[PDB]
């Protein structure tokens, strides 16, 4: 493929890195508040509006990429936007929070040039979000379960994308 | 989406505790009426009671008889399907407020050149609980207020505080306490009165071999630098080494000797010898006894 | 009372230095007249050169040849009785410029979760020389310049410094070297250009022994959590225990195994067995032995 | 006597203390600067006026104190005013220089009180002091070893007077 090996291994390193990151950070949220359970704050999470990514321009929409890389790095970015706007959390996490924000950071830019590398980056590098609110202890502490949750999936699916894109 | 709020976050012992959920209509599938359920985190509490603004938000308030758990999660949860959704949580910590510190005392090293004071806090607190060893310059029974107090603060977990030289006013008098608090209360140990010169902690001489009559011993000590300038008492004391003997205590020594001759022994070929000192006419504390040196007698 | 001043305080290797000192006759006795000597401490210095304003301060001017010592106390002193009196004095050093720092070399480390550089610099200056490891983010080969370039400052005397992950840019490259500069110079050693990624130092799993033919073994072994996440390569090594026998090295492994039988071995009931990693399509450096692991084989 | 045992045997402790402490200065000067004689430097003494204390209201003027202690302290504080204003020297003496500066200041007060506790102290507690230069380096380099020197004995004499004053 038009994807080179060591890219494409290399970006699934960093997938297995950030799904332990989120893991630790999701279990460290269990025990210290007790918040097991992503279920219970769904109403939470409306009550926000967490944009949520989407990731279905690959799954299998074809065999023609660019424009794939770049809904899954938008997603990566949005993510990267939320955690951000999770301010740390609490003191307690903010150092488990702060390795995931950083990682999730670098697959995020893993892309992006290998997205310039092949001419389908915009020549221009979005600095956008409309990010919610998070204000209150709980609204962090349950925003960090949720979004866990949720880019955890998105995860598993561009694991998928991969371990399949690394054989056209 | 609706918010807690409390009367006291923290509490003691075992005390009530009263909350508010003021769940908004604004953010609800089935409108707050699904009542709004009160949990200790995975429990139901009962007292629950859904007051109202009638076409407002539909709050409810509960009191929480005695929490008798140093620390525990308020959840205020409705129901939207056959699921509860949590919609705010609250930490809520309970404990004791804290006890007055036994057993504060200070050493003056000569080596760090420093005041170490240290304490026992006794019973846990189960509270963020921050000690702090305050102390002025006096003079006298320190009553006659010194005025500048100085903060010296421990470090985290340690029972101990440490106040270096340049803040120390050797030859007269400070007081010293300790202070504890969390936020249920504070309380102050007893007020040490001190010379940090009296409790100097000096460090005995080592004793050892000679070189140049019968049932005899010849050894000699050297000093320890730092107490050099402290005119200090010393004793040796000294039993033979095996036998389940009793030790014997010689006369008042100088702190350093090029020759000592012990006599009146039995050639008994095994004495075990050791000395301290301490700091003499002024006041002072003894100090450890020097490791012991073993030596034969003459015949 | 007079003033000693120099062209350079600091120089080269073994060269020269001059100097004036200017002695002002409004405090001395037997006034600047008795000649001032100059000294490299306790030595009279040769070239003394008395000059004068005439009706002024009676200064003098020398120069030393070659100052042929690291440090040198520059000894400006007059006479007034049968002594010699200092009236200025002045520090001169010498030594060299520093050298190239030669073999700067990197890990990360997944543990500190940080990146270890290290050089070794060679020839000792004689002079207060700081040392520095300049980095910075880029692309490519490096060379198209990365702008931000960061200095991360080791801890006095040692010479190796540590980037920790938050100025860390994973699976990309930097540029790296060390700079060193005492006041005779400036030198870098070569710069280096990698992915912290491919200079991550594993650690190998640690085998051990089973539980469930002839002439075989069963042992397994447990990964090393930091790198669970890195798909890697490893192999087994084994020779029976006693003997000088020669290493066998075993096929490619994976980094954990729950049950491995090694058979075709001699039931010479006595083996040695290790095994260590390296992270494997992607780039990367093999891991220290395991501690060994000792087991008898089947009969 | 009038002066209670303690108080002369805190004293001379005391002195033995800051003698030590002077005998480090000097030969921490010694190696850092090789200035080991104060000889050398008398000139320098005069070139920049050092007032040095006196002590002879006391040695055996007759059999009364205060006024006598008081020179004593004086001097004792005019050291304590010359060591400040030899600005900690360098860097790599400083703290030698500055435990001295402690110490003296200690003894300085410890005779003060006793005087306040005899009456014989002035109600108001002297800040007096023409200090000298010792602008460069080499000024304080030896500025230190002559002050230590002087002061050196200056002790030696008030051991004297204590020693001797402990058998009234
Ligand atoms: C006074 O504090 C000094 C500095 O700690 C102590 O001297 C040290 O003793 C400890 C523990 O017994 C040793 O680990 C160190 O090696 C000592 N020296 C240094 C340079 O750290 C001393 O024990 C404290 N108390 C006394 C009795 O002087
Ligand atoms: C990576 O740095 C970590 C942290 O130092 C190292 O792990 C330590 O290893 C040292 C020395 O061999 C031990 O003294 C410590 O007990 C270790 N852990 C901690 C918590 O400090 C490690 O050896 C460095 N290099 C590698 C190979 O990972």
């Amino acid at each position: 493929s038009s994807l080179p090996q060591s890219f494409l291994l290399k970006c699934l390193e960093q997938v297995r890195k950030i799904q332990g990151d989120g893991a630790a950070l999701q279990e460290k949220l269990c025990a210290t508040y007790k918040l097991c359970h992503p279920e219970e704050l769904v109403l939470l999470g409306h009550s926000l509006g967490i944009p949520w990514a989407p990731l279905s321009s690959c799954p299998s929409q074809a065999l023609q990429l660019a424009g794939c890389l770049s809904q899954l790095h938008s997603g990566l970015f949005l993510y990267q936007g939320l955690l951000q706007a999770l301010e740390g959390i609490s003191p307690e996490l903010g150092p488990t929070l702060d390795t995931l924000q950083l990682d999730v950071a670098d697959f995020a830019t893993t892309i992006w040039q290998q997205m310039e590398e092949l001419g389908m980056a915009p020549a221009l590098q979005p600095t956008q979000g409309a990010m919610p609110a998070f204000a209150s202890a709980f609204q962090r502490r349950a925003g960090g379960v949720l979004v866990a949750s949720h880019l955890q999936s998105f995860l598993e699916v561009s694991y998928r994308v991969l371990r399949h894109l690394a054989q056209p | 989406c609706g918010h807690i709020s409390v009367s006291a976050p923290i509490v003691h012992l075992g005390d009530p505790i009263t909350a508010s959920c003021i769940i908004k209509q604004n953010c609800s599938h089935l409108d707050p009426e699904p009542q709004i359920l009160w949990r200790l985190g995975a429990e139901l509490q009962p007292g629950g009671r859904q007051q109202r603004l009638s076409d407002g938000t539909q709050e409810s308030i509960i009191t929480l008889p005695h929490l008798n758990h140093t620390q525990a999660f308020l959840s205020c949860s409705l129901n939207w399907g056959n699921s509860l959704q949590i919609l705010d949580q609250v930490e809520l910590r309970a404990g004791y407020p804290p006890a007055i510190p036994h057993n504060l005392s200070c050493l003056m090293n000569l080596t760090t050149s420093s005041l170490i004071c240290q304490w026992e806090p006794g019973p846990e607190t189960h509270l963020p609980t921050s000690f702090t060893l305050k102390s002025f310059k006096s003079r006298g029974n320190c009553q006659t207020q010194g005025d500048s107090i100085l903060d010296c603060v421990p470090k985290d977990g340690q029972s101990h505080c440490s106040i270096p030289r340049k803040h120390l006013l050797l030859y007269q008098n400070m007081g010293i306490w300790v202070q504890a608090e969390n936020a249920l209360g504070t309380s102050m140990s007893p007020q040490l009165c001190l010379d940090p010169m009296d409790v100097v902690k000096l460090e005995p001489p080592m004793l050892r071999t000679m070189d140049p009559q019968a049932g005899c011993l010849q050894l000699s000590w050297e000093p320890w630098q730092p107490g050099l300038h402290i005119n200090q008492k010393c004793e040796l004391r000294h039993k033979p080494q095996r036998g389940e003997a009793s030790w014997a205590l010689v006369g008042p020594l100088p702190l350093e000797a090029l020759q000592y001759e012990l006599c009146g022994l039995l050639p008994a070929t095994a004495y075990t010898l050791q000395i301290r000192c301490i700091r003499w006419p002024l006041p002072g504390h003894w100090s450890d006894w020097s490791p012991s040196l073993e030596l034969r007698t003459t015949e």
